[PDB]
């Protein structure tokens, strides 16, 4: 989700 | 000196942020929990105490001062449960203005993060890191390790 | 040296605990999670680097080497992410003989801990605490002081 | 529960 937690 | 830490609660997004703030050094530890209760402080607290050597903890409000589940983690971790008066004055406004710092860095990085809890140790990064000259995550160590010889 | 961290990944109850050991000291932090994934990891890696001074990651395995997730927490945080493939053998072994260390302490506490996390974070005080004479806790506020100055 | 994270 393009977010540093969560790049997807 | 070197063991005594203040407990901090503050609100964001409709969650509750658990702050410890290590007083001689103003470096904190921090989580997301949905709402401030015994069981969760105490697990907070027993995090804490296995990571610095937490002689001291002034808890942040009467119920937490009170709750069993919280004491049964203060004793197991070898902590004096302290209450959290501000004797001196000046301490409710520090803590105010951590907060009002700490959530105005939580809005400067909400984005970069899908979720709060992300969000508030980037804040923690954040705080720890800065300088104004030590940061406080310099201090906290310079102060244990003066204690220790 | 100071700034040096090797991950470790070791399962019980059907969960995960996640470790980071501090390479100089054997100081560590753990916490548990339902699987190993990037998401997962990089958080972790977010809260260490808040609380220590974090240079070098060596990672676990090659999928949390190779996640966009850990490289991006790696990435905001400072820390350069690199391998952990045991170049000196005698790693797998003392990575080895912690985990069992920690499992045994894990069972001493378990029954006085409604969840694993309580008992994971009960091992790590007593692993961090334990002397033989300095323990972990000391000799990594040592280490870091000494950097410092 | 008369655990240290739950005394109930
Ligand atoms: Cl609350």
């Amino acid at each position: 989700s393009l977010k540093i937690d969560n790049m997807d | 000196s070197p063991g005594i830490w203040q407990l901090d609660c503050t609100h964001l997004e409709g969650k509750v942020i658990l702050v410890a703030v290590h007083v001689a050094s103003g470096y904190i530890e921090a989580e997301v929990i949905p709402a401030e209760t015994g069981q969760e402080t105490a697990y907070f607290l027993l995090k804490l105490a296995g990571r610095w050597p937490v002689k001291t903890v002034h808890t942040d409000n009467g119920s937490n001062f009170t709750s069993t589940t919280v004491k049964a983690a203060c004793w197991w971790a070898g902590i004096k449960q302290e209450d959290g008066i501000p004797y001196n004055p000046q301490s409710q406004g520090v803590i105010e203005s951590m907060n009002k710092e700490l959530k105005k860095i939580i809005g400067q990085v909400r984005d970069q993060a899908e979720h709060l809890k992300t969000a508030v140790q980037m804040a923690v990064f954040i705080h720890n890191h800065k300088r104004k000259g030590y940061s406080a995550g310099e201090r906290i160590v310079d102060i244990i390790a003066t204690d220790i010889q």
